[PDB]
RNA sequence: CCAGGA
């Protein structure tokens, strides 16, 4: 087609497994980089306690609300807070979310992220549903309640980034690996007898040429061709972890072109 | 408590602009740009975009301390050539590169049925 | 801004004692009896097993920053396949009108045992090496 | 601390971005410094860290017990068989970069210990404050606000730094300093002095 | 708490060496540094 | 959990820490140093059970 | 043991002796022994040096004990500092001990004594005896919160009203 | 008593301690708002304007340096040797 | 002593410190929170006034604000609660209690301070987080570390105390030290392992790296360096780029075990005009070493270009390492199978030898040495034959393992571990000590229930045959435990002994210092010492130096110094001077020349009578041998023309500058017969270096080159003596106490026998005679 | 003490899988390691999430008010 | 073949707190000295009733991680029931020089 | 005092 290349792998709900060729290592890396950091995500911000009978503090609750990984399809359309022109928080900048629980059962009665219910008003975007992966429909465990133990609850959700938190990461681990034989000299094997025998071979390994000893050293030879794997947590699916990736990067030097401009 | 708000990283202070363009005193045609609320996800790309610029003869950006999110980046060109200009074109050459990256993972990933 | 020396050699020996990237190399003159020489060489960049006949060349030519392209049009003063830049550092007197100098290409040393080289070799910073076959 | 003796504070909190990284995509919770190990001879350390990456793996406790026929060719061969580097070690990638290391980074889980010390709890400053009554000098602790020991060692570096005017301020401005009048003749403190 | 409830105290000729006779009764290891080394024993 | 072992006295728990002595009644003999006018000792800390 | 020698042709060379090394000490009897060289005899006892050799000697051989204290756990310290102390010990014509018998019981000043061991009797004597503190010792100034002989105050400072109108 | 002019025979070099307490004087004087004997070259800071009178040694100060018998000899700023 | 001696005092402060590669040397990171707590007052004065008003409006919680306005009236304004806090209007004279401020002179201080350097003056930066920040280089002089220490800030109050630490207490003044002549900082860990790694022939650096590299260094003079490879493929070295932290003028020479001029296994150093020319950089070179790049730095170029080249050395270093990385591993401890079986097979030889001399002693045919027991002698042996065989078990996996191994990369660069570490890690523990004999009998005729009785065997009395990767039996474990148990004590006991110490060293020795009369007196006027330490000197400014006259043959010497203007063979030749020709046979001249041998020979006398062993290495003020170095690049000395110096140039010259070397003043017999005394080794040395022969056959000086030399010696030399109010005193005391803190036929030695010496003790534990 | 939602090191959510691990392990009999794989965590780090977790809460649980 | 007794098990030489050590016999004896005194300042949960006692200060881990490498002899400890740590994955490098 | 930290 043009300059860089994309050769996709394996696709799910959860994975991306690519191959990336004609790519400088800086760029495969700063896009890497952006996907773990810079791409925006709604995660619950402010948590108001009207009762906890639990044995776990409001605050202890008030963090794993954080974690609880919220729809970020439409997480574009929502404006940060900060940004917002209200008073704190509105519909233009925020979700809200609500939880009451009661352990009416003599046996433990459980609170999940299914037990979340949005009060805000979406303006018909998809935003804030809890993300349910789990086979039985529950998603995560937030609480475990006995008899009389109540819990009432009130979230605020917003837009940020994982560089304020690590909650609004929208990926997990993000696999990167180039030069599966090491034809470039980029490592110095540790070994005890033979680096080749003590070294597990790559699974990469196959989508390259083997070096064949009876050759010299290629010194003029660059690193292209990245072997990626992008995990996502449930907020953007995984291809929008990719895109958006490779979009908030654009944007980011965009923005280093207009600074220029403005000079 | 001695701890500074996470913010600080990306959010730009008050009266503190993204660019701040400052001449190299030491070397002809070579400038030095502190990007402020920035780090080595923009630097190392940045840098590694002007090297591949025939007309420039020195690159290269530095993170002067982990706890401030900003970095120097120093742009040396051949005369005649601005290196304001350089970073312009480096900046330019990313974005369309990125713009092809984009295109070609959209292509194929729409192949997929999974 | 010329030549300085000029020789073909033949490597009796090649030493990489530890040295995985680099080899002390053993050469005598195939013209001059009298000549020897001693050289680190990046033997991962420019390869040499031993009876290999090589052309060493010196010249203090061909000052100021170091500039990387353009070198497409620039006149490449290298007919060589490996070139090094480095530092003389000592001149030794060994005996006679034999002679024997010095050379440090930032840690990779070479020391050229000879006679003639009087009106050429010089105490300098500027002095480039040049290998070619 | 790890459980053996191995202890220390943090330096700096790093992203994950800014991470050294596996291509597997893992990253690590704690970076300690090679320099630790050799003269303290911790061995067990790092056999605690190989028999826990293999626990990891295999989902079975790893017997870290005393008097064992565990031995680390055992536990390596183990690892082996997870598709790891027997001895532990990984490849890693630089995380500013993405450029891999020239070194390949012992890397593993680790049991670390959250020790009572913490920075907060400790950080103390004063700039005059409450005074003793009898002494009229600072009071003693953080606890109270108190100013710090100007003791007798410092004085010793000060005097052998011929930091003469700074001595004085130190034990006078800085502390304890106090104007009497005294008499000419018996040079005792006597003097009435209702000056006013 | 458990190493509490374990703690011996030695009031006041080489009573800070770890002894012979200590093998299976004190532990070798769980002693303090500095002034009561050696004399705070743990079962 | 919690093993025993302790009283409660005003409210705040407290742990009698065993203290050792020389057992008693027990003879013993010693070499009194290079400077005494007696060279050896035979000693025998009685008490009362 | 092993002695380094000048030999006819100029160089140092090794030429080993034999030295006996005793379980005890008597200068004065094993110095009048025949066959042994009565002007190289060493004892680690300086004291005994001090006593035989003259309080010269007590100071070459303290410093040679303490150089060896030193030397011993492989650590370097210039003689300046070792000289200074092994000095301080002899100047009373003396092994002048650095204990509260030895030099704090000196004609130092009262209050400079009195802040090291035994303080209170000092200043009883200090009263009863009508002693007079010069004021010289760094001590006394720290006790008075002035500032002491030290460095930067082992002079003073004036204005000169001539050189003052000399420069405008 | 005070040693003459010319039986002086202390260092003619300034010693560490009386450079350090000069500059410490001046700097001092100089921000109690004592006239500055110099060409302030934009200078602000007390103790940089002391570094300038005494590079150009128009620092009105003398040196009384005692010894040890409480003599002394009289030495000026202008006149001691810095080659510290 | 409590509230006196030492005060609880304000303007004092405290945290945890933590260490940081992006600080220079001289600074220290300070917490907001304490910059906002600790106060400096300002006069109001018309250089200040707008700042102070500015930092008034920014007030107490605002960084770069103030808490307290002073009115000349002497009322204290409180800006956190004055209702005019705001409308707050200065007047030249008052006082603004402003905050602690990036470059403000503060006292850092690491308890115990038993030196002048464990209380030094570093420049503010205040910084986030709670902890106080170091630069790493000058963690050894307070003996500070990360795992939880904490250290104590003091602010000056009066531009009078900030000068005084500015100008006196600075941390680049306090890098060479007193106390030894040498350097207190040096490069360590990360740096000092980085910086082996990077400097190896093996390590090239591509243009992308080479570059960051070099914007790195924030003095770096714009230009790049021309690659040491120049196609295929442009390549720097890593001693090229390193050498770029190096400044000019910096002149070293380092030979190590097998250096020549052409050092094969890149051994010692070689750094012409701050360029390094061969060998790998590690402890030997930027440690805190007596030859040492750092004390070349701190004597050649000054204290504040030393401290810059810390920071620099550092920022290149860390940067590369950042990228290289460097790890350890349980692999590093591994050695191979068959040095495995090699190194069991030396534990098995040496397990019977000793059941040989346990057999021999059994059957009563062991001779006991004179003067020992029967069994004395037997115990001996047997533990040197065991300690023979874990030295040579080591010895082997230290051999066995590669230069890739990351504990012997560790040990080679010097930055941390030594020879045993490997040895008892690979291969095997050793024998285990108490009260220096082997684990005794507690229990009656056996070390343990578990052994039979009258066992002497090296399993039986605490010989741990294991490595600690191999484990060891829980006999090894508990005889290691008692072994462990013996140090954890004297490391206990040990620090209040030693702390003792230092106080009485410090309180006989407070009142010393050096007066204007360069003799060194107590409060008393009494006189110590005549002049500082016999020589006049201060130890800073001393190096040691070869005093070449002092050995070698009678005829070496000859060859060396003798010139005879008299026999066509002796001569100086006309290739050496431009006179050459015309000097034959000049009788007038040759007075001269015997003048100078006659002089040199009487020197040799002199310092083989000082010199017993002809020892001829002493610390001595002026490095000679460097101001020629520098003389030679400085003038670009052409080793091949005749000089333009006379014969009486070069004589007289010489008896002129030691004139010259001014230690005394007084105008009288005494006094001047003083100052010649003072001079007489220094001069000795000067006289070898400088004879006739030497300087142009060896240095080859043009007239111009020599007349620098001359003039630099000389201010050198006076720059070297003590400086009157020199507080000698505490600093000795200091200097030994200090030392004796770090303390772990056979004598009472260490801590115990300093304590016998200082106590002047009279039942003394090992006396001994020597007698020759 | 309860299940952590997300792994400390990659952040993979872990908060719904333990009901499902200890269930594999009861009702399924399977060993540890199988589980956790079934469960798809394959990096040790999430591994180490479940694997190595102590539900304090439910001894919590075990308290009246 | 004189043998009166036999070890239950040598480990038991060991007390509370040196009983938590991984391969003890693998350590430099102090090392294992000091781990025999810093367990006893690590943070987790001490009782499972701390939300019931009035105590001057508490310490309680929020996630406490049973080790992944445990003594036999911490199964009488109650250490992987009530834990003083969690499992970092750690990698002993050179890194930024932190 | 008691308990702890470098
Ligand atoms: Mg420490
Ligand atoms: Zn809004
Ligand atoms: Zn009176
Ligand atoms: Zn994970």
């Amino acid at each position: 087609e043009e300059g860089p290349q994309v050769k996709i792998r394996e696709a799910s709900k959860d994975n991306v497994d690519f191959i990336l060729s004609n790519v400088d290592l800086a760029m495969a890396n700063s896009l890497r980089r952006v996907m773990i950091a810079e791409i925006p995500t709604l995660a619950i911000d402010s948590v108001e306690v009207e009762t906890n009978t639990t044995v776990l503090a409001d605050e202890f609750i008030a963090h794993r609300l954080g974690l609880i990984p919220l729809q970020s399809m439409d997480i574009e359309q929502l404006e940060y807070s900060r940004d917002c022109f209200c008073e704190d928080h509105c519909d233009k900048c925020s979700v809200v979310l609500t939880l009451q629980a009661f352990g009416e059962s003599e046996s433990t009665t459980n609170v999940y992220s299914k037990d979340l219910v949005i009060v805000s008003n979406l303006m018909g975007r998809n935003i804030g549903h809890p993300i349910i992966q789990d086979k039985e429909g529950n998603g995560v465990l937030i609480c475990k309640l006995r008899k009389g133990q109540e819990l009432k609850l009130t979230c605020v959700a917003k837009k940020g980034i994982a560089k304020e938190h690590a909650k609004w990461g929208p990926a997990a681990a993000i696999e990167f690996e180039y030069d599966p034989w090491n034809k470039l000299k980029h490592t110095d094997y540790w070994y005890e007898q033979d680096s080749a025998k003590e070294w597990p071979q790559s699974k990469n390994c196959e989508y390259e040429d083997p070096p064949n000893e009876g050759d010299p050293f290629d010194y003029k030879a660059q690193a292209d061709t990245f072997y990626m794997n992008v995990e996502s947590v449930g907020s953007i699916p995984v291809d929008q972890v990719v895109v958006r990736g490779i979009d908030t990067l654009q944007k980011k030097v965009a923005s280093i072109l207009l600074a220029l401009t403005q000079m | 408590m001695n701890a500074p708000d996470r913010f600080e990283l990306f959010l730009l202070g008050e009266g503190e602009s993204k660019l701040k363009i400052d001449p190299d005193t030491k070397a002809p045609n070579a400038v030095v740009i502190t990007f402020e609320k920035e780090d080595h996800t923009l630097g190392n790309l940045i840098r590694a975009e002007l090297l591949n610029d025939r007309k420039v003869l020195f690159a290269a950006y530095k993170v002067e301390h982990p706890f401030f999110a900003r970095f120097k980046l120093r742009i040396q060109t051949t005369e005649g050539y601005d290196p304001k200009d350089a970073l312009k074109n480096a900046c330019n050459s990313i974005i369309n590169k990125l713009g092809a990256l984009k295109t070609n993972f959209e292509t194929e990933w729409n192949l997929q049925t999974l | 801004s010329n030549t300085l020396f000029d020789d073909i050699f033949q490597v009796s020996e090649v030493d990489p004692g530890r040295y995985n990237k680099v080899c002390r190399i053993e050469a005598a003159s195939t013209t001059q009896d009298q000549c020897k020489l001693t050289l680190d060489i990046n033997v991962e960049l420019f390869p040499v097993a031993a009876q290999d006949s090589l052309t060493v060349t010196i010249a203090s030519s061909l000052t100021r920053s170091w500039r990387p392209p353009q070198a497409g049009d620039r006149s490449l003063a290298d007919d060589y396949d490996y070139v090094m830049y480095g530092t003389a550092y000592k001149f030794e007197e060994v005996s006679k009108d034999l002679i024997a100098v010095y050379y440090s290409f930032g840690g990779l040393l070479m020391r050229l045992e000879g006679n003639y080289r009087n009106l050429n070799n010089l105490k300098q910073e500027n002095a480039y090496l040049l290998i070619r076959r | 601390a790890s459980r053996h003796g191995q202890k220390g504070t943090i330096g700096i909190t790093y992203r994950r971005e800014d991470m050294p990284f596996t291509a597997e995509g893992i990253v690590p919770d704690l970076i300690i410094n090679p320099h630790a190990i050799p003269s303290r001879m911790t061995v067990a350390h790092l056999i605690e860290c190989l028999l826990s990456k293999v626990a990891a793996l295999s989902g079975n406790e790893g017997d870290a017990s005393p008097f064992t026929d565990i031995t680390v060719e055992g536990i390596s061969k183990l690892l082996r068989e997870h598709g790891y580097q027997s001895r532990g070690f990984e490849v890693m990638y630089n995380g500013h970069t993405g450029k891999k290391l020239m070194a390949q980074i012992f890397f593993g889980p680790t049991y670390y210990q959250r020790l009572r010390h913490m920075v907060d709890d400790k950080i103390h400053a004063r700039a005059r404050g409450p005074m003793q009554v009898l002494t009229r000098q600072p009071v003693e602790g953080r606890s109270r606000d108190g100013g710090l020991r100007f003791g007798e060692m410092e004085r010793d570096c000060m005097i052998a730094h011929g930091a003469a005017s700074f001595l004085k301020e130190r034990l006078m401005e800085a502390s304890d300093a106090f104007r009497v009048h005294i008499c000419g003749i018996c040079g005792l403190m006597t003097v009435i002095a209702k000056l006013n | 708490t458990l190493s509490h409830l374990r703690r011996t105290n030695t009031p006041i000729a080489k009573p800070r060496q770890l002894h012979n006779t200590h093998w299976g009764l004190v532990c070798p290891a769980e002693t303090p540094e500095g002034q009561a080394c050696g004399l705070v024993k743990n079962l | 959990f919690d093993m025993g072992g302790y009283f409660i006295i005003n409210g705040s728990e407290k742990v009698l820490i065993a203290q050792e002595r020389s057992a008693g009644n027990i003879v013993q003999v010693f070499k009194k140093a290079a400077p005494s006018p007696i060279s050896h000792v035979a000693e025998i800390r009685s008490a009362l059970e | 043991y092993d002695r380094k020698v000048p030999s006819p042709t100029g160089e140092y060379v090794k030429e080993p002796e034999w030295v006996l090394e005793t379980d005890g000490v008597n200068l004065s009897e094993v110095m009048t022994v025949p066959g042994i060289d009565p002007t190289r005899i060493y004892t680690n006892s300086f004291i005994d040096i001090m006593e035989v050799l003259g309080i010269e000697a007590g100071r070459a051989a303290l410093y040679k004990e303490v150089y060896n204290v030193i030397a011993s756990d492989g650590s370097y310290v210039n003689y300046r500092h070792m000289a200074l102390l092994v000095d301080v010990m002899t100047t009373q014509g003396g092994l002048t001990s650095v204990t509260r018998h030895g030099f704090n019981r000196s004609n130092t000043g009262a209050l400079m004594r009195c802040s090291f061991e035994e303080t209170v009797e000092i200043l009883f004597e200090a009263g009863a005896s009508a002693e007079l503190d010069d004021c010289r010792g760094v001590s006394e100034n720290v006790i008075l919160g002035q500032m002491a002989p030290i460095g930067t105050g082992a002079f003073d400072v004036m204005i000169d009203e001539e050189s003052l109108v000399k420069y405008m | 008593k005070a040693i003459p002019k010319d039986q002086r025979a202390t260092t003619p070099y300034m010693t560490k301690y009386e450079r350090a307490r000069i500059l410490g004087t001046r700097a001092l004087q100089i921000s109690m708002n004592a006239p500055v004997f110099v060409d302030l070259e934009g200078e602000t800071d007390p103790l940089r304007i002391a570094m300038k009178e005494l590079a150009e040694k128009k620092i009105p100060l003398v040196i009384r340096r005692y010894l040890p018998d409480g003599s002394f000899e009289d030495w000026s700023v202008e006149e001691l040797i810095v080659d510290l | 002593r409590g509230n006196l001696m030492g005060k609880r005092v304000d303007f004092s402060a405290r945290t945890v410190i933590s260490g940081d590669p992006n600080l220079e040397l001289d600074q220290v990171g300070v917490p907001k929170s304490i910059a906002k707590t600790l106060t400096y007052p300002e006069v109001v004065t018309p250089y200040n006034i707008d700042r102070l008003t500015q930092l008034v409006r920014n007030g107490p919680n605002e960084h770069p604000g103030a808490k307290y306005v002073i009115r000349d009236s002497g009322d204290r304004i409180d800006l956190r609660y004055s209702k005019r806090a705001g409308d707050i209007q200065l007047q030249y004279g008052w006082k603004v209690e402003r905050h602690i401020m990036d470059n403000d002179p503060v006292l850092f201080n690491r308890q115990p301070s038993l030196h002048k350097m464990s209380m030094m003056a570093h420049r503010v930066k205040v910084i986030p987080y709670s902890t106080f920040r170091l630069n790493l280089s000058v963690t050894s002089p307070y003996n500070a570390d990360f795992d939880g220490d904490e250290m104590n800030l003091h602010v000056p109050q009066s531009e009078e105390t900030r000068a005084e630490l500015s100008q006196l207490c600075a941390v680049p003044l306090q890098i060479v030290s007193p106390q030894s002549n040498k350097p207190c900082m040096g490069i360590v860990q990360d740096t000092l392992c980085g910086i082996r790694k990077l400097t190896l022939r093996d390590t090239f650096i591509e243009l992308d790296q080479v570059l960051n590299m070099l914007y790195w260094v924030p003095d770096w003079d714009g230009v790049i360096p021309t690659p040491a490879i120049i196609k295929p493929k442009p390549l720097w070295s890593g001693k090229q780029i390193l050498s770029v932290a190096i400044p000019n003028g910096i002149h070293l020479q380092r030979f190590d075990e097998g250096t020549t001029l052409l050092s094969p296994k890149d051994n010692g150093m070689l750094i012409i005009d701050g360029q390094i020319i061969f060998g790998v950089v590690e402890k030997k070179t930027v440690g805190s070493s007596n030859g040492g790049l750092i004390h070349v730095v701190t004597r050649e170029k000054g204290p504040q270009v030393c401290a810059k080249l810390f920071g620099n050395i550092q920022k290149v270093v860390n940067f590369w390492l950042l990228h290289n990385g460097f790890s350890t591993g349980i692999g590093d401890t591994i050695a191979d199978g068959p040095t495995m079986r090699e190194i069991t097979e030396t534990i098995a030889e040496a397990k019977k030898k000793v059941l040989d001399v346990t057999k021999e002693a059994q059957a009563n045919l062991l001779t006991a040495k004179h003067g020992m027991t029967l069994r004395e002698s037997f115990e001996d042996n047997v533990v040197r034959f065991l300690n023979e065989a874990r030295d040579k078990a080591g010895r082997l996996a230290e051999v066995n393992l590669k230069d890739l191994n990351n504990v012997k990369q560790m040990v080679m660069a010097g930055s941390k571990g030594s020879f045993i570490n490997i040895a008892q890690m690979s291969a095997c523990v050793g024998q285990q000590s108490v009260e220096g004999k082997r684990i005794a009998f507690g229990f009656v005729d056996r070390t343990l229930p578990h052994f039979s009785k009258d066992d002497y065997s090296p399993e039986s009395k605490g010989f741990v045959e294991n490595s600690y990767l191999r484990g060891l039996t829980p006999q090894e474990f508990f005889f290691h435990a008692m072994g462990g148990r013996e140090g954890l004590i004297d490391t206990a006991v040990k620090t209040a002994e030693t702390g003792y110490i230092q106080r009485r060293l410090v309180k006989a020795l407070e009142d010393i210092m050096v007066h204007y009369d360069n003799t060194t007196r107590n409060s008393l006027g009494n006189v110590i010492q005549f002049i500082y330490g016999e020589d006049g000197m201060d130890a800073a400014h001393i190096e040691k130096q070869s005093l070449d006259t002092i050995g070698g043959s009678d005829a070496a010497f000859e060859k060396r110094y003798r010139v005879d203007l008299l026999n066509t063979d002796h001569t100086l030749d006309p290739s050496l001077l431009e006179s050459g020709s015309e000097i034959l046979g000049d009788l007038k001249l040759q007075v001269l020349l015997d003048e100078e041998y006659k002089q040199l020979v009487k020197d040799r006398k002199f310092l083989r009578e000082v010199f017993v062993d002809g020892e001829a290495n002493w610390p001595l003020p002026v490095n000679i041998r460097r101001i020629i170095q520098n003389a030679q690049q400085t003038f670009h000395i052409d080793h091949t023309k005749p000089s333009d110096l006379t014969i009486k140039d070069i004589v007289l010259g010489v008896k002129d500058l030691q004139e010259n070397l001014l230690v005394l003043r007084g105008k009288n017999e005494i006094i001047q017969n003083a100052q010649r005394d003072a001079v007489t080794l220094f001069c000795c040395l000067l006289r070898s270096r400088l004879a006739t022969r030497r300087v142009l056959q060896e240095y080859r000086l043009t007239k111009q080159a020599f007349d620098w030399v001359l003039s630099n010696i000389e201010a050198q030399f006076l720059r070297s003596v003590v400086h009157p109010g020199e507080m000698v005193g505490v600093l000795a005391a200091q200097s030994i106490g200090e030392p004796a803190t770090q303390m772990t036929k056979k004598v009472t030695s260490g801590v115990p026998r300093l304590k016998e010496i200082l106590n002047v003790a009279k039942n003394m534990k090992t006396p001994s005679l020597t007698v020759y | 003490m309860i299940v952590p939602v997300r792994c400390f090191s990659c952040g993979k959510v872990v908060g719904d899988k333990w009901e499902s691990y200890l269930n594999l392990l009861q009702e399924d009999e399977l060993d540890e390691g199988t589980a956790l794989s079934r469960l798809g965590l394959k990096r040790y780090c999430c591994r180490r999430m479940i694997l190595t977790h102590v539900d304090l809460i439910e001894k919590f649980l075990r308290y009246n008010p | 073949t004189t043998f009166t007794h036999c070890e239950i098990h040598p480990s038991m030489i060991l007390g509370v707190a040196a009983s938590i050590i991984p391969f003890p016999d693998h350590n430099q004896s102090p090392r294992n000295t000091y781990q025999s005194a810093m367990g006893k300042q690590a943070m987790g949960v001490f009782l499972t009733n701390y939300n019931v006692r009035m105590d001057t200060m508490a310490n309680i881990l929020y996630y406490p991680q049973k080790p992944l490498g445990t003594t036999r002899a911490m199964e009488y400890l109650k250490f992987r029931e009530l834990p003083a740590g969690q499992n970092a994955i750690v990698a002993i490098a050179c890194y930024s020089g932190y």
